[PDB]
């Protein structure tokens, strides 16, 4: 029920609540999707990865 | 550890 | 070993990684920890909910 | 929808 995720790209907020867009493994771009934060816990650190690649712009 | 996430 | 989490404080960086300020449930604040992002992942409802509280205020602000 | 954490 868990995909393998390869890379978050990006963070945003809806209607209040904050989604990150994710690349999943072995799976082109046109799949990525925007997921809750709630779903993405077991990813935390790709989640870090994208986090720390911002405040470092 | 295997990154892994839900979807929806 | 994993300890039950009340409630997320604060987000902040430590040498270019993100870390949260956690309140451990059944702990005083004195106890609260900063722990780095890649350790929260089982209390992330927690976490979004910290999130949400962030961009209500920065919409407070901007408005 | 138990929320928990490692410690330092």
């Amino acid at each position: 029920e868990e995909y393998v995720v390869e890379k978050i790209l990006g963070k945003r907020f809806v209607n209040g609540r904050p989604q990150v867009l994710v690349k999943w493994s072995g799976f082109p771009n046109e799949n990525n999707t925007w997921e809750p934060l709630e779903n993405v816990g077991n990813c935390m650190k790709l989640v870090s990865d994208f986090e720390s690649e911002v405040f470092r712009l | 550890t295997k990154q892994t996430a839900r979807k929806s």
